[PDB]
């Protein structure tokens, strides 16, 4: 939780929207992917939204879904992947670090014990991809308990029930996934003072990032778009890292307006 | 918020991505309005009497039984329209995707089987259907695989994770939040979200009632024991619901032990797994220490979901019904004794059901006992499969 | 001397060696006793009902005749069990042989079908089953043969003569004359010599009682036609019996036209052969000017005999049905037809009956005509054929 | 019907059994089915018992079987088979010639016409081998009409009525084919007056030409016994015609006594 709400503080004293780019921990290996991710934060990112390879993603689609093979083909764990983030906690102590699980990942061996494994080794928040608000109970109250915000995704068909039930369930950010206008889901979560909006999905060129600010949220996330650099140059790792920076370079100034 | 419970005790409930809780909870409110709705329960009553063969025959097996106290009957889904039980639930699922307005089918398989079932409910109905096989199992089931292209069907193989049945299922679930305003998803088990368990089993639930009246006229009374393979749920607990409250008619599952249970190499979560929540639900699965979910293994295709329908782990928990497992050579005995005996050629996942029933008898010879085997479909498609192995040894 | 007639006008008759007749004799009387029987009766009725599965469904096919003026059901014997009309006179040839004391079984197949239906109907009742294939026939139909084994009974190939399913019925008729006072000869078609034709018809004949029962209860009428496939006649003359007094209805039966009648390669000595003598009977012939008897060509196995039961060519004489031909190629549309349109995947010899019903409707489109086809058996021992066809031209 | 009441005078005149034996016209092609022939004939076959190959051979065993399908690997057919009938009967005037025939064959092109050619070429007797009596009727008539015995063959246990109809029936001889006792069969179809019986099948070595002698019968015809000779030596014509003559010596000097 409180790392998100120091960044957001800081980020609306420049009028700066957040750039928070996804990746899959451990692809295409766990030191490739130690490099990628500090590369990405000295590049600009304002936050990390991180996946552990599961068996079997069903919300992922194919890019993401080949990064998950990729770290299993090197041999990539839940555990490596928590060695890896208390590493990355402790080069960089403020930036926001938020994990993409699915349910088993966090279930299997008790749910509070996994929001306090992601409380020690300092974890921000956590979107579990199949548990829907109505399943969600045991996990936002351990994840609460614990000091982690549970992070909820706002579908763009949100009826009333379910904005009030995203904003009164979320910390840290509410995931706004790109029928229904954007102006109205904005302004709606805000009357309900639910956390602040990241735009998601599809996010994959500078422009979008200025239209997501100016469309009232308070920044975006950008996924797809990160790993298919990776998937593009594994031949050369040199030549994979100029591309993420030069790519979340541009992003991140599209925030600054 | 939901119309009917989507848990049985702990197990159950609709794990899914929030953007597919919509199409769920749509599926749910039609199920309900059609089982109140008496001209839907007549067309499906008469498409399964016209088109699919029911009543299905409950037959005597003298030879089988002879010099024991064991009196054994099959009932006979083998006998129904394309050689399966997997016909009862997708012409009703098919019924219901009308009554939504919907005019496209999702379809998820692994042997082909189910595929299969869904292209001939979704021929007949003018529906189009899409069926999603993982690769490893469209390259050793090109039989399958072409009856479902003659029928109509559009076939998609899937080149993810290990591009066996469990990655078919998860396909699936990645399409349909896309068009579940024209598309149904026909999941061919008990298993999966809420409302699936449910549903599934109530388009199943004529299997149990028909035994029940057959054997009450053949033999004046009730079943000691029925007996059925358990690989996702369906047949079974189709056998099972309506004695659910007769409480003294035994139930048994029996899940595939493969290789054997020590051997790791089977598929059977229900008493040898651990509980998890994957495709949908909180049932026990087939996975490591860690939570990766795995394959499991049977030499019937049919059987191998590394997982299992939550209201079996239900019944198991409250000790209504009992679960054991059969292994890959008990299931060819089975399958050659009532070829030889019956001459009744069963499907290798009902063999594993036939199996247990022959070792009730074998092992306690002079118990008096009235068993009912569900001989869930016939076995031709497994004859290559057993002239391989009984070549290999001779 | 016989009890009851042998012809059927000018057709039928008993040529046989003279060593053969009193096997003849002895069957014909046992079948004129167990048709008075009333315990026989009941036996034959309840093996029908409880194991292979009676009656058989009368499916409406609305799909396929939209935007025409015809009704088309289908009597549907592909859902008895073992895929095929063959079982209901196996049951009832296998329970003669046990009321004269028997407890072999020889017979002759073709394809295959007849084969295993004599292997199980001999398991089931508990005799002794020797089956003789044509080695041409062995060789391309090894799933069949496998089955044949599976069920217990003994397959002997056959290589004299063209080594198919003539020169089985030939092999047939010579072991017959050294066993007949332990072993029953089970002929899997209505030809032969008497009492071969009547007992097939009258062990046939509920095809067609339940099809007038089951139109009467849906239409209230009699059909206009009633359409059946014929490689020998059993299930045509079963489909047709109980209709020949209803003057109204029509009976057409549909011969294989292979190639095409006018290459020559066909099945069809009803209307395209010439009367001679040969398996035991006075019957059409597909022979030489010279008198040797051919083979038959069809692309469906099934219907590939160069004779046709007596009381089809008694029928056509006196002009109570009527005889025509479908082409390899019609009969390969119509089993596409129906996969698409209706979810059945029919067997070849079915697809030409189809064939010959999808041109009455196509032909006369506005022609008010209610339709019945016997669909007599199903079709996945076909697709690889199929497949292989279609593959060939792409 | 005339040659073959010459002949059993003839041999009664000497106490005497006839020694018939049967071959496949056209094995192993028709230039060496006529000298096959002369040769059985000059070695002392009394009359000859001659089959026309047919596509179906429903009553026969193994080697007339093949013998057939030799004839038809030669090309030979029904209408060479009484070309070569008429060479026959121009050489050899006295010896009775029968047919073996199936039922097609004669009725193929009417069965008045069929009789009609083999009185015409010379032919005595024609036995018809899926033709039992209870369908003999025009067969046998048509057979009477053109001075043609019709063969019947009288099977072991043949009961009482058939002993009749065979004796009624038949003319040249009676085809006693070898539960019930000899002595039985053979005094009742003399008392009811039945053409000479013949005895055939399994007829093999001179012993058995001997007994069926003393038995009553009035001789014994052999064909697979001949048939065999002629599979054995295909491949040398000369040694073939050797044991033949040898072989049908040693028979018929057994029928002498
Ligand atoms: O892929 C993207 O552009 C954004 N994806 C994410 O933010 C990370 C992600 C991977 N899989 C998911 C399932 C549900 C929500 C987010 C994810
Ligand atoms: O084969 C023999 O030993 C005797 N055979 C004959 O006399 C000729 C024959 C060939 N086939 C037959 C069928 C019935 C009767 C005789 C024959
Ligand atoms: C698919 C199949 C099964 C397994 O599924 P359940 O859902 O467990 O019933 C069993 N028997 C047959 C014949 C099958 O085709
Ligand atoms: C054998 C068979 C036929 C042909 O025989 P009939 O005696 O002419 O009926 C037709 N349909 C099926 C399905 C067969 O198996
Ligand atoms: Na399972
Ligand atoms: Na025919």
């Amino acid at each position: 939780m409180e790392r998100y709400e120091n960044l957001f503080a800081q980020l609306n004293d420049r009028r700066e929207g957040a750039f928070v780019p996804f990746v899959t921990l451990g692809d295409p290996g766990i030191e490739q992917s130690l490099k990628i991710i500090d590369t990405l934060i000295d590049a600009g990112a304002d936050a990390l939204e991180l996946g552990v390879p599961f068996s079997d993603p069903l919300a992922d689609g194919p890019t993401i879904q080949n990064a998950n093979l990729r770290a299993f083909a090197a041999g990539v764990t839940p555990a490596q992947c928590f060695e890896m983030l208390a590493l990355i906690r402790e080069k960089h102590p403020t930036i926001p670090i938020g994990l993409l699980m699915y349910a088993n990942l966090v279930f299997n061996n008790g749910i509070d014990a996994f929001y306090a494994r992601c409380e020690q080794v300092g974890v921000d928040s956590v979107l579990v991809a199949d548990v829907p608000v109505e399943e969600s109970a045991p996990f936002r109250q351990a994840a609460l308990r614990h000091n982690i915000a549970p992070i909820f995704i706002c579908p763009p068909n949100a009826d009333d029930d379910l904005l009030r039930q995203v904003a009164s369930y979320g910390r840290g950010y509410t995931y706004l996934l790109s029928a229904l206008p954007l102006h109205h889901l904005i302004e709606k979560l805000k009357e309900y003072h639910a956390a602040p909006a990241l735009q998601g999905f599809g996010i994959s060129s500078p422009e979008q990032v200025s239209a997501a600010v100016r469309a009232g949220a308070a920044g975006a996330i950008s996924g797809s778009a990160i790993v298919k650099i990776i998937e593009k140059n594994l031949a050369s790792p040199k030549q994979m890292l100029a591309e993420l920076r030069s790519f979340v370079s541009a992003m991140k100034a599209a925030s600054r307006a | 918020t939901t119309l009917l419970n989507p848990y049985f005790g702990e197990f159950g409930g609709m794990y899914v991505p929030q953007i597919l809780m919509p199409a769920l909870n749509q599926l749910e409110e039609a199920f309900v309005s059609a089982q109140k709705d008496p001209e839907f329960q007549a067309q499906f009553a008469d498409l399964l009497k016209n088109y699919a063969g029911r009543p299905t025959a409950l037959t005597k097996c003298q030879n089988i039984t002879a010099g024991t106290r064991t009196t054994l009957y099959l009932k006979r889904e083998d006998l129904l329209h394309g050689g399966a039980h997997k016909t009862n639930q997708v012409l009703g699922q098919a019924l219901l995707a009308k009554r939504m307005g919907k005019s496209e089918i999702i379809a998820e398989t692994g042997a082909g089987q189910h595929g299969v079932a869904s292209a001939l409910a979704s021929a007949l109905l003018g529906l189009k259907c899409r069926i999603y096989m993982g690769a490893k199992d469209v390259e050793r089931q090109s039989p399958n695989v072409f009856r479902m292209r003659l029928m109509g069907a559009e076939v998609i193989p899937v080149h993810s994770g290990s591009a066996t049945l469990k990655d078919a299922c998860n396909e699936a679930l990645r399409d349909w939040p896309g068009s579940y305003e024209t598309a149904h998803y026909m999941l061919g088990t008990a298993a999966g979200p809420h409302p699936y368990p449910t549903i599934v089993r109530e388009f199943q639930r004529m299997i149990g009632e028909e035994t029940k009246a057959q054997i009450l006229d053949k033999e004046g009374r009730l079943p000691d024991a029925v007996i059925a393979c358990v690989g996702g749920g369906s047949n079974a607990i189709g056998m099972f619901a309506d004695f659910i409250n007769d409480t003294s008619v035994g139930l048994i599952g029996v899940e595939p032990g493969g290789h054997g249970i020590e051997t790791g190499e089977h598929g059977a979560p229900l008493k040898h797994g651990r509980v998890g929540i994957y495709f949908g639900m909180k049932a026990p699965m087939m996975q490591t220490a860690d939570g990766q979910i795995e394959e499991s293994y049977s030499i019937s295709a049919g059987l191998d979901f590394p997982s299992v329908g939550p209201q079996h782990a239900y019944l198991n928990s409250i000790g209504r019904a009992d679960y054991v497992s059969i292994t890959d050579d008990e299931a060819l005995e089975a399958f050659k004794t009532l070829c030889r005996h019956e001459g009744i050629i069963p499907a290798l996942e009902s063999s594993h059901a036939l199996a247990h029933a022959l070792k009730m008898m074998r092992e306690q010879p002079e118990k008096e006992q009235l068993l009912v085997v569900n001989l869930s479909g016939r076995g031709d498609k497994d004859i290559f499969t057993v002239h391989d192995i009984l070549k290999a040894r001779g």
